[PDB]
RNA sequence: AGGACCGAACCGACUAAUGUUGAAAAAUUAGCGGAUGACUUGUGGCUGGGGGUGAAAGGCCAAUCAAACCGGGAGAUAGCU
RNA sequence: GCUCGCCGGAAGACCAAGGGUUCCUGUCCAACGUUAAUCGGGGCAGGGUGAGUCGACCCCUAAGGCGAGGCCGAAAGGCGUAGUCGAUGGGAAACAGGUUAAUAUUCCUGUACUUGGUGUUACUGCGAAGGGGGGACGGAGAAGGCUAUGUUGGCCGGGCGACGGUUGUCCCGGUUUAAGCGUGUAGGCUGGUUUUCCAGGCAAAUCCGGAAAAUCAAGGCUGAGGCGUGAUGACGAGGCACUACGGUGCUGAAGCAACAAAUGCCCUGCUUCCAGGAAAAGCCUCUAAGCAUCAGGUAACAUCAAAUCGUACCCCAAACCGACACAGGUGGUCAGGUAGAGAAUACCAAGGCGCUUGAGAGAACUCGGGUGAAGGAACUAGGCAAAAUGGUGCCGUAACUUCGGGAGAAGGCACGCUGAUAUGUAGGUGAGGUCCCUCGCGGAUGGAGCUGAAAUCAGUCGAAGAUACCAGCUGGCUGCAACUGUUUAUUAAAAACACAGCACUGUGCAAACACGAAAGUGGACGUAUACGGUGUGACGCCUGCCCGGUGCCGGAAGGUUAAU
């Protein structure tokens, strides 16, 4: 099993978007922000133990950073993580 | 007109990248001049 | 059989192929092949060390049984079969305990034919025996130079080496270069001379069949600048030198074996 | 069948005109040669500087080649400007 | 929004490489945009890339790299065995439909498939960095069977028409459906089965190879497509209801046949030719050591797992390489109509564009073009440039020749449209029916229907019927080079280089020779019918004399002659 101190530091925001909404309201799919090295079982055991829902299955993609300037200074943002987590018939959150 | 710089990644790394700058004598003394001369990015890696 | 080819499109007009209908049309035995990669004239540095040599066909090997050491045990040739990697023909031959072999193929040997190896063999041709056992005055071909060690001399096609002596531990031998040689008397050789002797007479007819055999251009030497040959520059074909090869050494004369450890072994030079 | 014939793709580059502070540090337009072969092309690899490679022109080796580029000896030396 | 023009083997669509947010939405016009800009690949913010099946990673290897020991080398280091890496190659599996402003073989719907783990049950000999098979692989050519796709008819829905006519031999549109599963066909290959024996596959082997018999004449392998199912589902021209007029839902007819047909598939086939055409793993098998009422193997069922990274967007380009939003360069994939031999060319479809300065005027002159009286190379260094020729069929065709050519020599004649032969022929395809059955994806007959050249005769139109585009100028004498090729990237494509062929010469294998302080490597897993060097350069007739000089080869007597 994953140990619960690990499966913590998993899930780190929801992600509140358009695609996101349509995904809820649509499809059962909950939207969210994950660790960066989050694999699927950790992700699932954590919305599993942590929101105590029953989820279907897990897509995890991974979103690159925009390069953004502050005046004339350059800086890409950071990498980050997003896991589309399919829940079963019975949810609410 | 086809010039010179045809790019390719896999030929950027292999010929003058950082496993085949220490892989040698004289890269290693490369990556020392670049170290020491202070420099934001010593190989082409990316 | 040769034949000139009819002079539809010169570069047909001058060829002369040497067709046999008595070759295998077919695949070669396959665990007898391996693998044969080209080089290009060019060592283990990455240099032309041998000029000339690049491109052509790709070409399998085909272990080839210079050695013959299955000895006492007859063998059938199965086949005769185009090699590529010679002048000559190879037979593929069946051993009665059921062991395939290439063979180079002597002149007279056709499919289903009684070959031999061995001290109390036959004299026949095709049969491998030590030279002690060969008569005086025998065309042999695939003899060994050292005991044991494979055939090296007589091999490429419509060759033979006569054996002229016997003086002791030793075979006198008139190689096909006209040279007389000392052997060792226990050294194998096949009988009979190695068969493909119209090999000779096919003439190539364009320069894209050498380009297929893997002979690339030769530039000649007087064509070039002074820097690149010592036969270089003039102003309009200007030789006045004496001829050398590319690296100053004088063609045209000048002997350049030095051995001193196989003197011994030399009766006559060649002529 | 053919280093076969005509001819597109494809490779090339014979002529002319334009262009020549170009649209382009070598092209465009109209014709032109090869076009199953010694062809052409993709991806990778190998050869290195008095060295490579060269169907040979002193050609090519990153718009550089009768000896690359970078750094150093180095503020070479300059009875010359 | 309506018209107009352009591309349409691309100026459309999909990628790889490369880039790296340029993608989509809102918002701003300072600078960037060769002008203005409300617009933008610009600024700012937000959003966007969803995989057991696609690709990478992964398993395996080529060229080649690195390389424990090792051999070698003043040191650095060179080479290389075991090994280990290295794709551009070999290895398991998903398709149709729908959806987002922006992703989709990834999401959703439906229907699937693959490989491992674990468990149960039934049977059971399993077991390798080892043996065998297989993977496993050339160029060209030829048909045959198909399909994608298209055309026409039938069917279904709609129209009867701004200007003469248009209820019909009339017009517009649609007529689509996959993987998987089942069947096994047109082909292609191979005799099959049983028993005994063996110097081979380092050992073993029931596997492979081999040698005997005996019997049967068939079995096996592979294989496009079709057919059935998937699918009483989806999709579907269009109508209906609301309509932030952007669309949003609901409903939805027919959904067939004939012919033509690939460069795609059977086909890694078949025929043929020399120039003789990767490897290793997965895969199938054989056993050795071992384990043998255990483990393991096989089969069925159930259950779990299939992680990670890529996925936006451009990709013949305003996003890559070219300093530019540059008339350049850039690999693969798809490839509709009419005419055509055709991927040429013309005009078009799908689709995409009008090239990020415009408005005038209508001078010289320059550039790109059109036409030209009479003449017709007089131009000029030179017919440079332009003009001309140009297709298919048939007739006809010289010198010379290596007997192949020359030759498309040269030079001519025919060509549209309509009608008849013949309410479209010869030919191709071929239904229903009929006959037989080793009974079906069968063969024989039969010709309905569809497709359809080409020729002759008759007539008719125009100045002209290869009417556009496309598409040889021809002949005579001669120098050089035999020929196809190659070369000065960027003023020289040539008679120069190359070449087949010839000769001379070296080279006996630890070959000469070359790269290398050496080890080693190439020569070559070649062996004198071979290899290296040099010259000449197809072919035909030939290649004369000179060995005093320089070189080379050979000789050893004498003279001279180093280190010692």
């Amino acid at each position: 099993m994953i140990r619960e101190e690990r499966l913590l530091k998993v899930l780190r925001a929801p992600h509140v978007s358009e695609k996101a909404s349509t995904a809820m309201e649509k499809s059962n799919t909950i939207v969210l922000k994950v660790a960066k090295d989050a694999t699927k079982a950790e992700i699932k055991a954590a919305v599993q133990k942590l929101f105590e829902v029953e989820v279907e299955v897990v897509n995890t993609l991974v979103v690159k950073g925009k390069v953004k300037r502050h005046g004339q200074r350059i800086g890409r943002r950071s990498d980050w993580k997003k896991a589309y987590v399919t829940l079963k018939e019975g949810q609410n959150l | 007109m086809k010039r010179t710089f045809q790019p390719s990644v896999l030929k950027r790394n292999r010929s003058h990248g950082f496993r085949a700058r220490m892989a040698t004598k004289n890269g290693r003394q490369v990556l020392a001049r670049r170290r020491a001369k202070g420099r934001a990015r010593l190989t082409v890696s990316k | 059989a040769v034949v000139k080819c009819k002079p539809t499109s010169p570069g047909r007009r001058h060829v002369v192929k040497v067709v046999n209908p008595e070759l295998h049309k077919g695949k070669p035995f396959a665990p007898l092949l391996e693998k044969n990669s080209k080089s290009g004239g060019r060592n283990n540095n990455g240099r032309i060390t041998t000029r000339h040599i690049g491109g052509g066909h790709k070409q399998a090997y085909r272990i080839v049984d210079f050695k013959r050491n299955k000895d006492g045990i007859p063998a059938v040739v199965e086949r005769l079969e185009y090699d590529p990697n010679r002048s000559a023909n190879i037979a593929l031959v069946l051993y009665k305990d059921g062991e395939r072999r290439y063979i180079l193929a002597p002149k007279g040997l056709k499919a289903g034919d009684q070959i031999q190896s061995g001290v109390d063999a036959a004299i026949k041709p095709g049969n491998t025996l030590p030279m002690r056992n060969i008569p005086v005055g025998s065309t042999v071909h695939n003899v060994e130079m050292k005991p044991g060690k494979g055939g090296q001399l007589a091999r490429s096609a419509g060759t033979y080496v006569q054996i002229v002596a016997r003086d002791g531990a030793y075979v006198t031998l008139r190689l096909r270069s006209g040279e007389m040689r000392k052997v060792e008397a226990d050294c194998r050789a096949t009988l009979g001379e190695v068969g493909n002797a119209e090999h000779m007479l096919r003439v190539l007819g364009k320069a894209g069949a050498a380009r297929w055999r893997g002979v690339r251009p030769t530039v000649r030497g007087t064509a070039m600048n002074p820097v690149d040959h010592p036969h270089g520059g003039g102003e309009g074909r200007n030789f006045g030198k004496h001829p050398v090869t590319p690296w100053g050494v004088q063609t045209k004369g000048k002997k350049t074996r030095s051995n001193k450890r196989t003197d011994k072994f030399i009766v006559r030079r060649r002529s």
